[PDB]
């Protein structure tokens, strides 16, 4: 190809394929100087710096080196290495780049406490009135510049949510028992995020308790304010964004506020003015899911849900739906928060993913993460279980679907919660730039409209090629032949009934028909459930051209991975492939849509044994491989005697290289870690 | 697809006042004319002292486009003392629900606020107000003696409204029992009999109301929707609300019983905060006459092509099966942030196509953000997928969104037309459009050649311009149409006929008409409703023989008719609509005389073959199946060849084969259009002497009935010849088989024992389960992998009970997983405790047989054995430094298929487990 059914006109010449070229002349070789490849098209003539012939390229314009401390003056700390590309792409091409991303050791941190303040919260306000210095001392281990804030909110103070009545409650919600609270707000901003802890402790005990009606609160409304109102509550666009969440009760969605005859959608904007309180509190509906995915992604914001047992299963479900986002057992005094923020700090810089923004639709990315030491796993744009320190590495593949004339529009490529990013700016060129000759359309072609080409000249009513015009009848036939590439055969692709030398594909219905032998066309690609390439990709001359996240001969084979994520967070439990979007299990006896289920597997035992044996042995499997502290995350401390405290607990037993019996215990916690518990001095065999 | 958008229906009011929250239609029985109801909430009122009262406006299709407002309250606050009022009406959103029987028009306020008479308070309980002619009674039931939030103070009574089939109305309030919600149902002619206007708090005889629950049922909004329908054979409806807090904010729907509110169905979502139930309506989509359910969540998030979650929100559509549970699809949205499901409207049968139809609106989607509306056609399937019509919002967003969409209203013939027509609300703007649907014209066409085949040396006619006679023929186009509803008598149709439309734009016409000279013409053609297919005739002369020198390519004749916009109906131009999957043209096909002989007729001579590659297609799973056609044509040409390939119910053909050279490729199509499914593949027009034509269609199939041994494929080519038009029926089938890759595998938890026991005594008759010695468990899994599945087979464990009369392994209990039932021989825990190689052949065996059902491809069937090691007998005297392998072994044996009158033929294998205990 390339050499026949690609040679109309350049502008289309390289659209057949990545291979092809075009020329000028300087001269006219008739021949066969077609739209030949390179090195064939290198092999006749007319190569006086006229091929035309377009390579793509995935030119870097800015690679940083990847900080080592994210602290001082040695600025732009640089998480991600490079930060921009020049992406240039010919029609139906494609160019790979890589991107590493690191988890700087000391990078900056800012946490803002947004309390919920229902009567039912006075337990906690008491218990974090120092809690802001003992936080200070314990991130001060993680981070040298550390900043903190405190923003509350009740519920929309509006009926049916605020007593309203009688008109001595407005200003103690608390009146009809016996008690004082001081009137209920929407959202309260008290302190901006500081680097002075202490001015955290004074702002608390100056706050007090409301009140308020129904059960659920409207904490979305503070969520979305502290989101987007980055001015307002100082964000460092430089450091790590943590929103804390403390409630001990069910939240509002959006479209509750209905029944308060509150019918405006909430739109993503600050309204938190001078007052420091949510003015459209009152005339705004609660944000939805949708919006605050949006917006947590846009600021770099990463929200901690920390809440009580009674209601911890409900805000996990919740944030399935808003990923990114990690739940925490909050006690009912709030005696736990400090350690809670701390473990929630080392799940959110335990992980990596990779997000796409503005990306244009005419090209799709692929993605092959590598998160251990050299082991590649492809179809993954994210990477579990690091520590602070790692850096681990993404290489990316862009391919075009044909090309149009946006005028090199760029996308990014970023981590969430990150500040940098990898910027990709695209370029196409999808014709020759001999297209621009100004010789409009003359002389030496048929003076009859004519034209001048890069070297052809594709005449208008009856293009002879060189000359014009067996329009109606003219020829007597007089090269009739070169229409069927056999010369054996009837002459055209049968359809065209080919006249003037050059077959005039006919039959222009139920779609179209192109070819120089009228070869190709639409319409007969395949079908899969009776649709043409499963209605997931272009016809192009009976091939299909996937959509964008669509692969395989049929257009079928998905690039998702998301159906193959177990809830243990890897894609098939590590017991099978995931191809197109399901698992296809491989460890025998196991199965199921993640190959979570398999009851004749080996017990716990000899899984947790690996790690007895290269976390407290340095030696065994899972130790030459270096995979020791990756995959054995359980925590493990030596002691003795087993003290049957627990039910949720195996006893395990094995005989090491060196002829031992050594013991042990694994034991789980409701949604916690898990701890094995390795009996000092095994029995080994006497003197 | 009929509904006008050129010249709709506008209808404003004041703005700031929600003008469009909520529309229906009023067809009064005392009178021809119809008219809008269309709540405005917020709107201000001669009330005294009421700032914002809300209003229902009357607008009228007189086309003077005005609306004025329904006198339902026109008082202020009635006290309960001096200075102390009883309710407060102000900002009562009196409006925020219209609905209306034939004369009897029902408004509610569900911001209204009350005193509650016993302490001062303000309780949104909410009021409604059914006004007929002239007297209008007050409907307020959450209005009671319940008063504080766990009661009936904050319900809200009013919220949702709807009206059944016999006067009883159907009331939501979403506050009652701390927001679990409430639905109460009363006869209008109790809610007008007993009404007093010295009484505020009514009670009703025949009152139907669902009770206060449980706590974890609290903020669950019951009530926010109301539909009705009829889901038993009572024939009375039922009650359908929507619950979108429900289970934890995944949403629900109940459906209470009509008669005595007892729960008859409920559906749920399936993501949180979805709010699954903000919108449900019921109509019969599918002309079964059983009412079918639509619930709207408009915040459901679906995965894109990235796979990440975006929020366009899923209808769920729920058809009802004569048999109860229902068979239920889903339709999601289009873009984002639109909330598709926010308004589901029945549009009654907007097509008169025999099915009704209905629309989802999406109030925050289209072009800046200005709201769109779906129409969707009901077919005998159930509901098109596939939207049939959009409407988008016209008006700007002044302050907040236009929210075109957030409510409509169908289902009623406004002008006399004969198809129903919609209303629209925006109340972002203050508007309400009307859209009235156009009548739709079924019109069917003939073409004719006279005759088809053409001889260049029969000139017979002569041409006009010069005395010279040319090989001639006639075309005929027929023109019938016809349509239901208020249409005009004759409609005016554009025709255009084209010849050899194959050759065009460069070529040599070779057929030109006779007095036009000309490859095209024009007819105005007017016909009239009631059939009377009119024709007209021209006749097209066959260009010389020496002038165009192509034959073989067939001459085809192309009609296209179009419709002119002169006949509209009285209605100010609401011209009508071709049916929507029609042909707007025609082709026949003339060819040329060449090579059928001294007959002057080609009788061809057309052979089908097929050979059997494929052997065995194996239940339970798709297939690659294969069939390679060898079609020839040993005689005279054939006009347009075409292989019918008839395949069976489980074939859904794919692709044709292109790796081989072998057999060439062929251009094939998939239609099913009447009363049969086949495959059409074209063999040449015409296909020549001679011509074997080796080709393969792939196929993959989905068994049936599990009864069957074959599947069916007959196969034949056609033509348009006169004579010997088609080819024998050659029949193929392939045998249906059985596989069932059915295997058993083992373990042991642990598979191994180091002795001796830490802290383990010797207790001479033990219960404890500690005092006999460590937990070993044995797990049996008997899983069938294969396509196939079984109905019937046997497990048979053999367990090492004992070893010279003292116990190996003393099983405590065993566990059953699936479709199986075992028996052991030997009564298993007989003390009552609670909570080198060894196996079943050298020592003492107690067996477990077990009976399994049908098992499917995914399902397994698993057998766990709780044991102890019975320290005892290790360790002691005999076995005191030894090592021993207990063993344990099952095999299984396949021996029933659901597939009778099949090769089965057998199914068995065999595993073993062992438990190993050393000395360390
Ligand atoms: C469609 O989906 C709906 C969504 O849930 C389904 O609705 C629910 O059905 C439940 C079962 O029908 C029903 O629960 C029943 O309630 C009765 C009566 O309740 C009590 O009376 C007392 C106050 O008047 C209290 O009883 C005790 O129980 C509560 C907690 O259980 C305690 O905390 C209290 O202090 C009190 O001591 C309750 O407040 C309640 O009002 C119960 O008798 C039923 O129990 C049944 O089983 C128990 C044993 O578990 C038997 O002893 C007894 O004889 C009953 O047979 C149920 O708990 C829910 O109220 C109802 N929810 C709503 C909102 O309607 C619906 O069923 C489903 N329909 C279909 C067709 O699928
Ligand atoms: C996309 O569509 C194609 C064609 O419809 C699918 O191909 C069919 O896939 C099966 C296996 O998945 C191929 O083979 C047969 O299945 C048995 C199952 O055990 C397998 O063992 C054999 O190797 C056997 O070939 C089959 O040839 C292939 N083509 C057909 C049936 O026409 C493809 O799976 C679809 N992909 C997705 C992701 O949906
Ligand atoms: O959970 C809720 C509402 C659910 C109640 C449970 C229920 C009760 C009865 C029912 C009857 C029928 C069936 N369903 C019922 N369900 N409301 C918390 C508001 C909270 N306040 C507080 O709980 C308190 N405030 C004060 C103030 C002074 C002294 C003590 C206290 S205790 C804040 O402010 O957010
Ligand atoms: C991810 O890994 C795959 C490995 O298959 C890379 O794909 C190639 O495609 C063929 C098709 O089978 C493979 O056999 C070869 O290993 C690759 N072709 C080559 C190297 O010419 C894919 O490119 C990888 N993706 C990224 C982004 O690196
Ligand atoms: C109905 O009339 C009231 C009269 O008060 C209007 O309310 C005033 O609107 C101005 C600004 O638009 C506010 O500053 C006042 O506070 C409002 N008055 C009250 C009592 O709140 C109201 O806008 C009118 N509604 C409509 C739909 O026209
Ligand atoms: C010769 O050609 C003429 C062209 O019209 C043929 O005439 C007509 O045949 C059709 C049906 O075949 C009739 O409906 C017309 O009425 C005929 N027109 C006449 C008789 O003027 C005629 O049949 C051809 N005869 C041959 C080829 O032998
Ligand atoms: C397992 O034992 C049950 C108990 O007899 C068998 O019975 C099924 O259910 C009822 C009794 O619970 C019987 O009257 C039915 O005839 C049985 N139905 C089915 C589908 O089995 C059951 O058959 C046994 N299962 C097997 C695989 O033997
Ligand atoms: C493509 O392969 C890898 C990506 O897997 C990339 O790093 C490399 O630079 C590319 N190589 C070529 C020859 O394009
Ligand atoms: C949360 O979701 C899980 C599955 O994701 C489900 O099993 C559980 O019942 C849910 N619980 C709540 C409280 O929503
Ligand atoms: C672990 O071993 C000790 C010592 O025999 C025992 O008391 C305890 O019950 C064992 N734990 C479990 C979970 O069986
Ligand atoms: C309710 O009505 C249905 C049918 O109308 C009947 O089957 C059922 O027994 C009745 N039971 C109650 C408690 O209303
Ligand atoms: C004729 O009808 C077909 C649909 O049957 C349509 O695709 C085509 O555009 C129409 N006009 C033609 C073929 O000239
Ligand atoms: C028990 O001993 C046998 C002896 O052949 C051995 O094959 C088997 O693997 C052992 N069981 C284990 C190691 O679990
Ligand atoms: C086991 O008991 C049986 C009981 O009949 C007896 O015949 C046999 O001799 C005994 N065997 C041993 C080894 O004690
Ligand atoms: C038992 O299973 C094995 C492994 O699948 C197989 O090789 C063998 O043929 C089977 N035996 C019988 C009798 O089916
Ligand atoms: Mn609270
Ligand atoms: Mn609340
Ligand atoms: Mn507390
Ligand atoms: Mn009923
Ligand atoms: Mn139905
Ligand atoms: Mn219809
Ligand atoms: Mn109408
Ligand atoms: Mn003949």
């Amino acid at each position: 190809i390339c050499t026949t059914r690609g040679v109309s006109s350049c502008q289309q010449c390289l659209a057949v394929s990545p291979m092809c070229a075009w020329c000028s002349d300087e001269a006219l070789p008739l021949g066969s100087p077609r739209c030949d490849l390179k090195e064939n098209l290198l092999k006749d003539n007319c190569a006086p710096e006229s091929i035309e012939f377009p390579v793509s390229e995935a030119r870097v314009l800015e690679d940083r080196p990847l900080s080592d401390k994210g602290s001082g003056d040695s600025s732009q700390v640089t998480q991600v290495s490079p930060q921009r590309i020049a992406l240039r792409l010919r029609p139906d091409d494609s160019k790979n780049f890589s991107i590493q991303v690191r988890q700087v050791e000391d990078y900056p941190v800012d946490i803002y406490y947004l309390m919920d303040l229902s009567y039912s919260m006075k337990d906690d306000l008491w218990s974090i009135q120092n809690l802001g210095t003992k936080l200070a001392t314990q991130m001060r281990k993680l981070t040298s510049n550390l900043r903190i804030g405190f923003g509350a909110f009740v519920d929309k103070p509006v009926s049916p949510y605020m007593y309203i009545s009688p008109p001595e409650a407005l200003e103690n919600p608390c009146y009809d028992m016996k008690t004082t609270c001081l009137p209920m707000f929407g959202y309260k901003h008290v302190l901006t995020l500081t680097d002075q802890v202490t001015r955290f402790n004074e702002e608390v005990k100056k706050q007090s308790v409301s009140r308020n009606r129904d059960a659920p609160e409207g904490g979305f409304d503070a969520i979305m304010q502290a989101t987007v109102c980055d001015e307002k509550i100082g964000w460092r666009n430089d450091a790590s964004h943590l929103l804390v969440f403390t409630t001990d009760a069910k939240t509002h969605i959006a479209l509750d506020g209905r029944l308060a005859g509150i019918v405006q959608p909430n739109d993503g904007q600050c309204h938190v003015g001078s007052d420091n309180h949510y003015s459209a509190s009152t005339t705004m509906d609660y944000p939805s899911l949708g919006l605050m995915t949006e917006k947590l992604s846009q600021k770099n914001i990463n929200l901690i849900f920390a809440v009580t047992e009674n209601v911890v299963n409900l805000y996990q479900n919740y944030s399935e739906l808003i990923p990114g986002t990690t739940v925490g057992v909050l006690s009912m005094d709030s005696s736990n928060v400090l350690q809670l923020i701390v473990d929630a700090y080392g799940k959110i810089r335990s992980k990596v993913e990779l997000e796409v923004r503005d990306l244009p639709e005419e090209l799709s990315l692929s993605f092959n993460a590598t998160c251990l030491n050299n082991e590649v796993i492809p179809g993954l744009k994210s990477c579990m279980g690091l520590k602070i320190g790692d850096t681990v590495s993404f290489s990316i593949e862009a391919k075009v679907r044909g090309c149009p004339q946006e005028k090199e529009k760029s996308f990014t490529i970023k981590p969430v919660g990150f500040k940098d990013s990898l910027i990709v700016q695209v370029t196409f060129d999808c014709d020759c730039a001999c297209q621009a000759q100004a010789e409009p359309n003359s002389h030496r072609c048929n003076n009859g409209n004519g034209t001048f080409e890069c070297g052809v000249c594709r005449c208008g009513p009856g293009w002879l090629g060189s000359q014009c015009e067996c329009s109606e009848e003219d020829y007597r036939p007089s090269q009739q032949d070169e229409c069927s590439p056999r010369e054996g055969q009837p002459v055209c692709s049968q359809r065209g009934e080919c006249l003037c030398g050059q077959c005039v594909c006919h039959s222009s219905d139920f779609g179209k028909i192109t070819g120089k032998y009228c070869e190709c066309d639409d319409f007969s690609c395949v079908r899969y459930k009776g649709e043409m390439c499963s209605g997931h990709g272009q016809c192009s001359c009976g091939d299909c051209l996937c959509d964008s996240d669509w692969t395989g001969y049929y257009c079928n084979c998905t690039t998702r991975t998301d159906t193959c994520m177990s809830s243990n967070g890897l894609l098939c439990s590590g017991r099978g492939k995931c191809e197109c979007g399901s698992c296809v299990c491989i460890q025998p006896g196991s199965y199921g849509d993640t190959c979570e289920k398999c009851p004749t597997c080996p017990d716990a035992c000899t899984f947790k044994k690996e790690c007895v044996e290269c976390k407290k042995f340095d030696r065994g499997a899972l130790h030459d491989e270096n995979t020791c502290n990756r995959y054995c995350r359980d925590e493990i401390e030596s002691v003795k005697e087993l003290k049957d405290t627990g039910k949720d607990a195996v006893n395990c037993t094995y005989k090491n290289e060196d002829d031992c019996v050594v013991r042990f215990q694994y034991y789980e916690d409701s949604s916690g870690k898990s701890i094995l518990y390795v009996v000092e001095e095994p029995e080994c065999p006497k003197g | 697809f009929n509904l006008d958008v050129d010249s709709p229906a506008e209808y404003s009011g004041p703005e700031g006042s929600y003008f469009g929250f909520a529309v229906d239609f009023f067809v009064p029985s005392a009178s021809s004319r119809m008219f809008l109801l269309v709540g405005a909430p917020k709107a201000n009122t001669t009330q005294p002292g009421i700032v914002e009262g809300g209003q229902v406006l009357k607008c009228d299709w007189s086309s003077t486009r005005r609306c004025q407002p329904i006198e339902f309250d026109a008082t202020g606050n009635r006290d309960y003392a001096k200075d102390d009022p009883l309710e407060f009406k102000s900002h009562q959103w009196f409006g925020a629900s219209v609905r209306s029987k034939q004369d009897k028009i029902l408004a509610c306020a569900p911001l209204y606020h009350w005193r509650t008479e016993m302490k001062q308070e303000r309780e949104p309980v909410g009021t409604c107000f059914l006004q007929d002619g002239t007297k209008t009674v007050e409907y307020a039931p959450c209005r009671s003696q319940d008063i504080d939030a766990d009661g009936q103070g904050f319900c809200q009574g009013g919220f949702s409204i709807d009206f059944t089939k016999a006067d009883r109305v159907l009331l939501g309030g979403p506050g009652s029992f701390y927001w679990q919600g409430q639905l109460i149902s009363d006869q209008v002619a109790e809610i007008v009999s007993k009404y007093d206007p010295n009484v505020y708090s009514i009670k009703y005889n025949n009152q139907l109301a669902t009770r206060t629950a449980q706590a974890i049922f609290d903020d669950s909004y019951l009530g926010y929707s109301v539909a009705v329908g009829d889901f038993n054979g009572d024939g009375i409806d039922d009650f359908v609300s929507g619950v979108p807090r429900a289970a934890r904010t995944l949403g629900m729907v109940y459906i209470y019983d009509g008669k005595n509110m007892s729960s008859l169905y409920n559906f749920t979502g399936e993501q949180m905060a979805a709010y699954f139930g903000f919108s449900v309506a019921a109509t019969d989509i599918n002309g079964d006459d059983y009412a079918d359910v639509f619930i709207g969540a408009p915040l459901f998030m679906d995965r894109g092509s990235d796979g990440k979650l975006q929020e366009v929100g899923q209808v769920s559509v729920s058809l009802q099966r004569a048999s109860g549970d229902f068979q239920t699809t889903k339709l999601n949205g289009f873009e984002v942030f639109a909330r598709f499901g926010s308004a589901i409207a029945p549009l009654g049968d907007l097509d008169q196509d025999g099915f009704n139809d209905i629309a989802i609106a999406a109030p925050y989607g289209g072009e800046d953000k200005k709201g769109i509306v779906y129409i969707f056609n009901g077919r005998s399937t159930g509901l098109n997928a596939v939207p049939s019509q959009i409407l988008e919002g016209q008006w700007a967003a002044r302050s907040m969104p236009p929210s075109f969409g957030y409510s409509m209203k169908g289902a009623t013939d406004i002008d006399k037309n004969g198809y129903p027509d919609l209303i629209v609300g925006a109340f972002g703007v203050d508007r309400a459009i009307l859209y009235r649907a156009r009548p739709v014209i079924t019109v069917n066409a003939g073409l004719e050649v006279y005759p088809s085949i053409l001889n260049q040396d029969n000139k017979t006619c002569s041409l006009p311009g010069t005395a010279l006679k040319v090989s001639c023929f006639n075309v005929r186009f027929c023109l019938k149409a016809d349509g239901k509803g208020v249409l005009p008598r004759k409609l005016n149709f554009q025709v255009e006929l084209l010849l050899d439309k194959l050759k065009q734009k460069g070529a040599i016409r070779r057929a030109l008409f006779l007095y036009s000279r000309s490859p095209s013409h024009s007819k105005n053609m007017t016909i009239s409703r009631g059939g009377l297919m009119q024709c007209e005739e021209l006749i097209a002369y066959l260009r010389d023989e020496s002038e165009f020198r192509d034959k073989l390519t067939p001459i085809t004749i192309f009609m296209e008719y179009r419709l002119d916009y002169r006949t509209a109906a009285d209605t100010t131009g609401l011209q009508p609509i071709l049916n929507q999957f029609t042909p707007a043209n025609i082709s026949r096909q003339a060819h040329i005389l060449l090579d059928c002989g001294e007959d002057n007729v080609c009788k061809p001579k057309l052979e089908v073959s097929v050979d059997s590659d494929q052997k065995k297609i194996y239940i339970g799973d798709d297939n690659p199946l294969t069939l390679i056609v060898k079609a020839q044509n040993q005689g005279e040409g054939a006009y347009e060849a075409e292989l019918i390939v008839s395949i069976p119910l489980q074939a859904d053909f794919i692709g044709v084969v292109r790796n081989n050279e072998a057999l060439a490729r062929l251009s094939c199509a998939f239609k099913t259009e009447n009363q049969t499914r086949q495959v059409v593949c074209d063999l040449g027009n015409p296909m020549k002497a001679g011509t074997q034509l080796l080709a393969g269609l792939r196929f993959s199939v989905h068994q049936q009935s599990e009864m069957d041994t074959s599947v069916k494929f007959d196969l034949q080519i056609q033509s348009s010849n006169l004579f010997d038009k088609v080819s024998p029926v050659v029949s193929h089938k392939v045998d249906l088989a059985v596989l069932a890759a059915v295997e058993i595998r083992g373990v042991s938890s642990p598979d191994h024992v180091f002795l001796p026991i830490p802290n383990w005594e010797h207790k001479e008759n033990p219960e404890t389960e500690e005092d006999v010695g460590p937990v070993v468990q044995h797990i049996y899994e008997l899983r069938n992998n294969g396509p196939s599945s079984f109905s019937k087979a046997m497990l048979h464990l053999q367990w090492p009970y004992k070893y010279n009369n003292n116990t190996l392994l003393y099983i405590l209990h065993y566990d059953i997983d699936g479709p199986m039932n075992c028996t052991s021989d030997m009564e298993i825990n007989p003390l009552r405790i609670k909570i080198h190689t060894l196996g079943c052949g050298v020592a003492q065996c107690l067996k477990i047989v077990c009976q399994v059902g049908r098992l499917d491809r995914g399902k397994s069937a698993i057998l766990y054995v709780k044991s102890l090691l019975w320290t005892e007998t290790f360790m002691n005297k005999e076995n005191q430094n030894h090592s021993y392998s207990l063993k344990s072994s099952a095999s299984f044996n396949v021996i029933e298929f659901p597939y009778k009158n099949l090769p089965i033929e057998d199914i068995t294998n065999s595993t073993l487990v062992t438990t190993n205990v050393t000395w360390g």
